[PDB]
């Protein structure tokens, strides 16, 4: 069970990354 | 040993080497007089 | 011995700063 | 107010901190902390 | 135009959402291919025999180690600086027992890093910008290059490098003290110097900007939308900042030039880095750090300790116990 | 105007070298530290307190002269110079180690005074005190580290020694007896700083590489008015930049140097908690599921079990000497020792 | 003749601790392009002479 | 007014000798003068390092780096490396520090009296960097000069009293080569071995004929290549692919001699045929291979079978195999079988080291050599107490390979950052942005957004 | 219980500064004051810092 928490977390993060850079807010020029 | 005969310039000979280190300190002693134009 | 170190680098170290100050009095091309 | 000029203080000074120092520099070899 | 153009306008193309580029065409699948090691190792590997004693030390999740425990394990000794490539092994059993994916991993890893300085850059130049990002990075590169190569090869084996875990860390540490005494190492204390002042700077620098913001917003609002992206105007008042920080200390211990501040900040850590990685680099080779062991003595000839002494002797106590079945004679010359 | 008006007048005058009320604690306590380091390292002996030369005077050098802790045998005391030890002695006070609590309470309440001085001049000068707020970190570890361990441990010769060398044999100390590169308090507290060279280092060299062409010479320093409005680099080609290297990039001014102040801010305070824990000897020494195992299966290795090995040479080849009031006597065949070593 | 290598070798170096000094002030000084361009160019045959001079000297004394 | 200040020139103080770009005769004086202080300091050094020259004491137990530089070259050195005339190193010694002079004095007069710019009182010397011809005309005279220098050392191992040879039998002996190998199969086979652990690239180079071969092809090579950019001009596809600057010509060379540096490290690290280990000391690998020695002489001699000798981890305490078979050293020492020197290789047989010869055949030279190796290891404090981090003061040794070692490490570190440093200025100056963002035509503010 | 409290007293410690700032600087929370002159904070202007009524 510990592995499978570790890799579970790690897989969320990596997932986090994907949607911070492609679907960040775009920042735009006020 | 040097040889025998240039023995007398023993002293001068140890510090000679650390001659080339005064021409960089020179040049800050020159810019500080041309005030770091 | 010792002295006879200290007294050539005395005279060496001495020979820069020198030629700096020479070339100055004559307002020379520093 | 300004008889002496600052680039000379400087390469006096400066040769003066290279002496106080080189000396430590020495002093770890000889008497004292030299292992000897 | 002709293809080769097209995909040459691709590649430098600066509408990429994600530059990619001729170090970009590099680093991609090198970094990729250590990536995907590294994740497979850590989670799965089996035992390495980093010490070529036949005594595998385990790494991975799978065989009992947490995300603290956890390392990819450096191959073996017996392997020494030789080239372990996957098609060298007689199997892929032999090459995960010998500790292979570590240099794998390794050797994609240096090029791709190596290509992302290259990378910053390349884009610098498409942007118009000062190139010298790159030159910053160069200090942690320089760093990376040192615990996973350069000190290797001093050394004569990778199974001494650095390995790629929390824990392995700290062991490449600890045996780092007692063969180098690298606490003793000024390039070392330049390192602290760098980070601690690094950080110190950080702090210094976030703290004086946040201090003089210019009120353009109210109390329920985050402070931070006083600035819009973009915006021509500064927003913090950095003759306020000097007026603050130069009273702190005095006028001329603070800065009024933002570009000398910034190259100030710029340079302290890089610098620092810069001689840590140096440190690293040339205790590969084993100019250690200052040995003060047994300097004060008294009139007669007794040993008075110092500070230098008692840190001796837990560097003797690291020496004494790591690797503790490798060793067969009594200098532990490499 | 009152006397005490008239004495904040004089108090807070612009001079050379500012004042104020927060000056009176200040300038006495930091000297006194200072000096009383200067004096100690260049004067002072460790050897009744812990057997060890200290002093230039000695023969020890930058790196190995320390103002060391006083004797365990004093417990906690204050060590004042008129107290019960020394009894107004100055000679037996320095012997005894009562430079060490004259640096440590004096240095306590000279950073009290610097945070009250970062307090004072915001005030009068009207900005935020977020500076006074970051040095909070440099507070709590001073207070941690000098004060707190010591005060849970058996007495002050535990703290750390005022010294390169000395400060050293407290990180190996750590090391050895706290396995303290295990404790989450302390990574995250590498993770703050080494963020924070981070920050400082990128942060710089972005400003210096987008800088706009303000001047027409190639030093580029002479570009920038300290009174002008305009950003003197581009945020606009920084974050395009960033955002394409990286993937994300700052878009916000602000935030981006509230991150600065925070993040190495932060890691120093997470780092204080851990040795606060220590203080206890509460330490993260061991994963016991690793030594249940680790018991259990002898061929069951871990860079974490190697590394206990090496803690428990430190205790032992450095305890007798290192806490030479203990009297240890370790005999050759006790010594943990591998094979030839 | 041993002190006579000895003269001469001091006479080097009493003429390069001159030559050291001397040239580049001379240099540098528009006063005397033309009262100082002998010096130099008689110093320069003098110390080439003298390197000479102690070269062949050294295989009669080292 | 000369430039020479900030405001003609555009440079600030610190960075002065950017002022000197287009003064080619200001520039000609800088090269010279401190090619001054180069041939001044090995002049210096050589002297000193005679001055406090012990002949009785090895070359690597007293911080000499030159001297031993010329003992390869087979000057003042006998059987064994003995020092047999010093006078060889007093004349280097004078030769150089005298001809540092007529440097100096060249530098000083073109720096100070001489025409700040050439291009008008000469147009032979005069030149302008964005010339292609004018710059691949200077770069081939300077390779034929390289290329003669080349055979110099060719022609000393050949005609002029020969090399020390580290492998001469006897112990090591100067030797005269009269076969320098020339097939190309050989020397160009050098740089296609790959440089990891038992190929080791060109360092591992361990024959003086394979040396002195080299030599000729590379002295050839460039006075060809002289040649070659003396009568051409730079083709098309070279034309659009370089930067044509002062400073990116600088950025070339900085990336050139970073990986010299580097190469350098290497070779005082791992080779002891032109470092030979008389003078410069044991490698590291020898030191370790050394230790194992010494111990298994030691309790062979007590009735010890070290062949069989089962050490604790189940390899054996003194021989063990690598991993394709060969009988090498046991212990920590396994990552050293690489190792091959003089001293060692009779004991090597096909199969690696030979039981019947480590039995019978250790000649009391071995076992000094192995001893002498062992405790001469390259390992010390940076104030030159030797052996481990953990020994005690009395020994002030460090090895000359490590000093030469790390400090072209460091060197070839900074001139790698110079690189970088000038070839981005040089890219960002030809494009003209080095200064900055001209705010009017922001470039990122011309494109669409990435999102 | 000491480990907690010794932790809790530290952190609390920080609320102490946070909140003792926020009294004493609440007139600038928001911002410093966008039209503030350097009289009042470059050097010499005024004999008392931050005192107006100080001038030369
Ligand atoms: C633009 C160019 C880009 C090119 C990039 C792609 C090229 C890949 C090269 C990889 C180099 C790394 C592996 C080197 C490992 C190693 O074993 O390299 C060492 C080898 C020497 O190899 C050793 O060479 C020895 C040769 O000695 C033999 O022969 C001798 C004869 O005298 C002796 O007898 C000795 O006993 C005997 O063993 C043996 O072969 C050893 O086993 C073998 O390990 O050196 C070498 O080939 C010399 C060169 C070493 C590489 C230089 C180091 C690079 C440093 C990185 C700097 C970081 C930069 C900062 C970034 C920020
Ligand atoms: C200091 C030495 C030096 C320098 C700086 C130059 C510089 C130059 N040479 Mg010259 N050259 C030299 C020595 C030198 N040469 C010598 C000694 C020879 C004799 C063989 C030549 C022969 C020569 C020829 C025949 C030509 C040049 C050309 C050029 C120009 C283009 C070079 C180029 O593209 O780089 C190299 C850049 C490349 C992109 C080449 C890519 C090849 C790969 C990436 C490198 C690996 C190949 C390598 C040579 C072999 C591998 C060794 C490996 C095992 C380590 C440039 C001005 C060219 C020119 O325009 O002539 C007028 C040309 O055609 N040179
Ligand atoms: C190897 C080191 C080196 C060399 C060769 C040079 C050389 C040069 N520099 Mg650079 N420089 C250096 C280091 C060096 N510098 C460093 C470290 C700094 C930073 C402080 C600078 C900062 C700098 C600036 C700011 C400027 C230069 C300039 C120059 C050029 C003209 C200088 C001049 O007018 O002197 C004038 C000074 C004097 C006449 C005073 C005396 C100097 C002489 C040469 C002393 C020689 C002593 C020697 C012992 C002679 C006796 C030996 C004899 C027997 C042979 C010259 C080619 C200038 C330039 O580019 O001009 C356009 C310029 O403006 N440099
Ligand atoms: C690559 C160049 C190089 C190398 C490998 C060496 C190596 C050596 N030299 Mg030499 N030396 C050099 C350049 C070099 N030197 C130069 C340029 C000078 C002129 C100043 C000298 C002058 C010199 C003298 C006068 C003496 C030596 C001696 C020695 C030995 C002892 C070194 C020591 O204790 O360091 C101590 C280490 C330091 C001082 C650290 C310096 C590192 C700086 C501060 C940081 C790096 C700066 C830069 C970024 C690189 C060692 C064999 C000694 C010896 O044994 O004589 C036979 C001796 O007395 N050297
Ligand atoms: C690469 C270095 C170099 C270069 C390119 C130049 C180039 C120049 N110099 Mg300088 N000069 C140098 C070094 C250099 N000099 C040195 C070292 C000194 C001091 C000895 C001088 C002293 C000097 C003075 C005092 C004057 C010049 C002048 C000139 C110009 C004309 C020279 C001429 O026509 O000679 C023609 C060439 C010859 C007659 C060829 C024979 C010269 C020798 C014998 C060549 C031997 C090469 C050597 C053996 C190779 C090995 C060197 C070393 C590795 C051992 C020209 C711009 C003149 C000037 O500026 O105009 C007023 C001038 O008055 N130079
Ligand atoms: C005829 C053209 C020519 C030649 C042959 C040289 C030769 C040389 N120049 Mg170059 N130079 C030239 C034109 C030339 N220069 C021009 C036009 C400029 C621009 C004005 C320069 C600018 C320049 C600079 C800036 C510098 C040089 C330097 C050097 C020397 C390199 C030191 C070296 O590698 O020695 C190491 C030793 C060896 C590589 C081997 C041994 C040396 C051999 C025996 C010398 C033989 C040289 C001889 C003249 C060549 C034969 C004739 C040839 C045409 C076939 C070398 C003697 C450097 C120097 O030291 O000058 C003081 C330097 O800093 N040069
Ligand atoms: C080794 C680490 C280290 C040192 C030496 C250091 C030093 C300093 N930081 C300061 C400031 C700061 N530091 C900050 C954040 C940080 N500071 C950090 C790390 C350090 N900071 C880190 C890592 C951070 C990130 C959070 C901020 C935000 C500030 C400031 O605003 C302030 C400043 O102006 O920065 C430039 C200055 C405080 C001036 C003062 O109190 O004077 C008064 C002096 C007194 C009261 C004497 C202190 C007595 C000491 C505590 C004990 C005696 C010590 C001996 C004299 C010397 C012993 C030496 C041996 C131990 C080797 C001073 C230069
Ligand atoms: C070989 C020989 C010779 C020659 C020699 C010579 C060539 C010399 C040189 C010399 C030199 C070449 C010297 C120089 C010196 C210098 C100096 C001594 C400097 C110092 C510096 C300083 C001290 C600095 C300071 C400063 C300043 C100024 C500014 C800024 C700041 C500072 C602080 C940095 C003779 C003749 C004897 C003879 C015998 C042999
Ligand atoms: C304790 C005490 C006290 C007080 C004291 C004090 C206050 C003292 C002072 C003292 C001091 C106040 C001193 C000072 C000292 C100083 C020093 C000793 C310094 C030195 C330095 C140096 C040596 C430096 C140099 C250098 C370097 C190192 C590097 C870079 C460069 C230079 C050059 C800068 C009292 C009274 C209460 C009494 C009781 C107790
Ligand atoms: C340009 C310039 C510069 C630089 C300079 C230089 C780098 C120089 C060089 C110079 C040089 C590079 C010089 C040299 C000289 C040398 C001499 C002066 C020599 C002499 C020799 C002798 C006299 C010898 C003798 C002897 C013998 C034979 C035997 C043994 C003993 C004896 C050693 C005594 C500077 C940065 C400052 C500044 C600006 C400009
Ligand atoms: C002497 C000797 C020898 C030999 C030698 C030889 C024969 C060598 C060769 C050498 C060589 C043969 C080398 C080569 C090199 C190459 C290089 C180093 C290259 C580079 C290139 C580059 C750098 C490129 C770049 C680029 C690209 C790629 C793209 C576009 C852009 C650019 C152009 C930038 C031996 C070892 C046997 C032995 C001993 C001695
Ligand atoms: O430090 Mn100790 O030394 Ca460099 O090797 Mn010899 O022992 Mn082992 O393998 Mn990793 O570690
Ligand atoms: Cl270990
Ligand atoms: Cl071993
Ligand atoms: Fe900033």
């Amino acid at each position: 069970m510990e592995t499978i928490t570790y890799v579970f977390i790690f897989a969320c993060i990596i997932a986090l990354f994907f949607f911070a850079i492609f679907f960040r807010e775009p920042p735009r020029i006020t | 040993k040097l040889p025998e005969a240039y023995a007398i310039f023993d002293p001068l000979v140890d510090v000679l080497p650390v001659i080339p280190v005064l021409f960089l300190a020179l040049a800050f002693v020159w810019q500080a007089a041309v005030g770091f134009r | 011995e010792v002295i006879a170190q200290l007294t050539m680098i005395a005279m060496i170290g001495i020979a820069g700063p020198m030629i700096i100050f020479l070339l100055a009095v004559r307002r020379g091309n520093l | 107010g300004g008889r002496i000029p600052l680039w000379i203080v400087a390469t006096v000074a400066g040769m003066g901190v290279i002496v106080i120092v080189g000396l430590f520099f020495y002093g770890a070899y000889a008497g004292l902390g030299s292992s000897l | 135009a002709n293809l080769w153009e097209r995909f040459c306008n691709w590649v430098t193309s600066t509408d990429n959402r994600l530059y990619v580029g001729w170090f970009g065409v590099i680093m991609i699948p090198t970094l990729l291919a250590a990536t995907i090691c590294f994740v497979i190792a850590f989670i799965a590997a089996p035992p390495v025999d980093i010490d070529g004693i036949r005594e595998p030390v385990s790494g991975s999740l799978l065989y009992g180690n947490n995300i603290i425990t956890g390392a990819v394990v450096p191959s073996s000794n017996a392997i020494g600086l030789h080239f372990y490539p996957i098609w060298e092994a007689a199997s892929l059993d032999e090459w995960l027992y010998n500790g292979g994916p570590y240099q794998l991993i390794i050797f994609h890893f240096l090029l791709g890093a190596s290509c992302y300085m290259g990378r910053q850059w390349e884009l610098s130049y498409r942007l118009g910008m000062r190139p010298w990002i790159c030159v910053a990075y160069s200090a942690p590169l320089a760093s990376a290059f040192a615990v996973f190569l350069i000190y290797p090869i001093g050394q004569g084996s990778f199974s001494d490098g650095m390995p790629l875990g929390i824990s392995g860390t700290f062991n490449f540490m600890i045996v780092f003290q007692a063969e180098h005494n690298i606490l003793m190492h000024p390039f070392h204390q330049l390192g602290v110097a760098g980070v601690f002042g690094g950080a110190l700077f950080c702090a210094m620098h976030g703290s004086l900007v946040t201090s003089s913001l210019i009120r353009e917003t109210t109390e329920t609002e985050s402070a931070n939308y006083g600035y819009k992206f973009g915006q021509e105007e500064e927003t913090y008042n950095i003759v306020a900042a000097h007026g603050y920080f130069g009273r702190l200390i005095f006028q001329y211990a603070s800065f009024n030039n933002s570009r000398s501040l910034h190259f100030f900040l710029a340079a302290w850590p890089v610098v620092g880095v810069w001689f840590t990685a140096l440190g690293i680099s040339t205790m590969a080779f084993n100019l250690n750090g200052f040995n003060f062991n047994h300097s004060v003595i008294d009139a007669k000839g007794n040993v008075i300790n110092t500070w230098a002494d008692i840190i001796n002797r837990a560097n003797l106590g690291m020496e004494v116990m790591h690797e503790r079945n490798a060793h067969n004679f009594p200098l532990d010359l490499a | 105007r009152g006397w005490f008006d008239i004495l904040d007048d004089w108090l807070k005058r612009d001079r050379f070298v500012f004042v104020g009320w927060s000056g009176i604690l200040l300038f006495p306590c930091a000297y006194l530290a200072l000096g009383g380091w200067l004096t100690g390292t260049t004067f002072v002996t460790s050897w009744y307190t812990h057997g060890l030369a200290s002093s230039y005077l000695e023969g020890c050098n930058f790196l190995t002269v320390a103002v060391s802790t006083p004797a365990n045998s004093m417990g906690h005391s204050l060590l004042l110079l008129w107290g019960p030890e020394a009894q107004g002695d100055f000679t037996r006070w320095c012997q005894l180690g009562g430079l060490w609590t004259f640096i440590a309470l004096h240095g306590a309440f000279g950073l009290i005074g610097f945070m009250l001085r970062q307090f004072e001049i915001a005030r009068l000068v009207g900005v935020r005190p977020y500076n006074a707020i970051a040095f909070s970190a440099p507070i709590a570890v001073f207070v941690s580290v000098f004060l707190i361990y010591p005060l849970g441990q058996s007495s002050w010769f535990f703290a750390p020694s005022f010294g390169v060398a000395a400060i050293f044999r407290f990180l190996l100390f750590f090391q050895g007896f706290h396995n303290w590169t295990l404790n989450p308090f302390h990574m995250m507290g590498v993770a703050g700083v080494l963020g924070g060279a981070l920050l400082c280092a990128i942060h710089g060299a972005t400003v210096e590489n987008t800088l706009f062409q303000d001047g027409e010479g190639a030093s580029t320093f002479r570009a920038f008015n300290p009174t002008q409005a305009e950003e003197t680099y581009s945020m606009v080609t920084a974050n395009r930049f960033w955002s394409q290297i990286f993937g994300i990039a700052f878009s916000n001014k602000r935030w981006l140097h509230f991150f600065m102040l925070f993040v190495p801010v932060t890691g120093l305070w997470m780092s204080a908690i851990g040795v606060v824990g220590l203080a206890l000897n509460l330490r993260s020494y061991d994963f016991i599921s690793q030594e249940i195992r680790a018991a259990e299966d002898p061929e069951f290795e871990t860079f974490y079990t190697k590394n206990l090995l090496l803690n428990e040479g430190i205790r032992a080849w450095m305890a007798p000497q290192d806490q030479p009031h203990e009297n240890f006597v370790f005999p050759e065949e006790v010594l943990p020792r591998g094979n030839a070593l | 003749m041993t002190i006579l290598f000895q003269l001469a070798l001091a006479a080097l170096v009493i003429l390069s601790f001159v030559m050291v000094i001397g040239v580049p002030v001379a240099y540098a000084s528009p006063q005397d392009w033309d009262r100082s361009k002998q010096l130099i160019f008689l110093g320069s045959g003098l110390w080439i002479a003298l390197v000479l001079v102690v070269g062949v000297l050294n295989f009669f004394v080292v | 007014a000369t430039n020479r200040d900030q405001e003609s020139s555009g440079f600030a103080w610190w960075a002065g000798n950017a002022r000197l770009i287009n003064l080619s005769g200001k520039l000609l004086g800088a090269h010279v003068a401190h090619a001054g202080l180069i041939v001044f300091w090995a002049g210096a050094m050589t002297l000193f390092e005679l001055a406090h020259f012990i002949p009785e004491k090895p070359m690597y137990e007293q911080g000499l780096i030159l001297i031993p530089h010329i003992a390869t070259l087979g000057w003042g050195v006998g059987p064994g490396g003995e020092v047999v005339d010093t006078f060889p190193f007093f004349v280097v010694g004078v030769v150089h520090l005298i001809s540092s002079a007529v440097l100096g004095f060249g530098g000083v007069y073109h720096a100070i009296r001489g025409p700040e710019t050439l291009e008008e009182y000469s147009s032979f010397f005069g030149y302008d960097w964005k010339d292609k011809n004018k710059m691949t005309t200077i770069l081939g005279f300077h390779l034929i000069v390289l290329g003669i220098g080349a055979l110099l050392l060719v022609a000393k191992a050949m005609f002029f009293g020969g090399l020390y040879d580290t492998w001469a039998p006897g112990g090591g002996d100067v030797r005269v080569i009269t076969n320098p190998t020339l097939d190309p199969r050989v020397i160009f086979g050098y740089l296609l071995k790959s440089p990891f652990g038992g190929e080791g690239w060109i360092v591992s180079v361990n024959n003086l004929e394979d040396v002195v071969g080299g030599h000729i092809w590379i002295g050839l090579i460039c006075i060809a290549g002289g040649i070659w950019h003396i009568l051409t001009t730079p083709f098309g596809w070279a034309r659009r692919a370089f930067i044509w600057s002062g400073e990116a010509y600088l950025s070339y060379s900085l990336g050139a001699l970073s990986m010299m540096g580097f190469i350098a490290t290497c070779f005082v690290w791992f080779n002891n045929t032109v470092y030979p280990s008389e003078f410069y000391g044991p490698t590291g690998p020898e030191a370790s291979q050394a230790q194992a020695m010494t111990f298994l002489i030691r309790d062979q001699k007590l009735g010890a079978n070290v062949g069989s000798a089962q050490g604790p981890t189940g390899l054996g305490k003194y021989l063990m195999r690598s991993p394709t078979g060969e009988i090498i050293f046991g212990g920590e020492t396994m990552r050293f079988w690489d190792f091959r020197g003089p001293w060692l290789e009779p004991l090597r047989g096909p199969n690696g080291l030979d039981l019947n010869k480590i039995k019978n055949d250790i000649q009391p030279w071995q076992e000094r050599r192995a001893a002498e190796y062992m405790t001469h290891a390259p390992l010390g404090s940076l104030n030159s107490v030797g052996g481990v981090a953990t020994e005690i003061n009395s020994v002030n040794f460090v090895s000359p390979r490590s000093w030469l070692a790390t400090s072209h490490f460091v060197l070839a570190f900074f001139f790698l950052v110079g690189h970088l440093w000038h070839a981005g200025r040089a890219r960002a100056a030809a494009a003209g942005f080095e200064k900055g963002i001209d705010r009017e035509s922001e470039p990122v503010l011309s494109m669409p957004s990435l999102d | 219980f000491t480990f907690a409290h010794a932790v809790f007293a530290l952190l609390f410690f920080f609320g102490h500064i946070w909140h003792g700032a926020r009294t004493l600087f609440r007139d600038v929370f928001s911002g410093i004051d966008p039209e503030l002159s350097p009289e009042q904070v470059e050097w010499g202007f005024y004999q008392k810092v931050g005192d107006v009524t100080t001038r030369r």
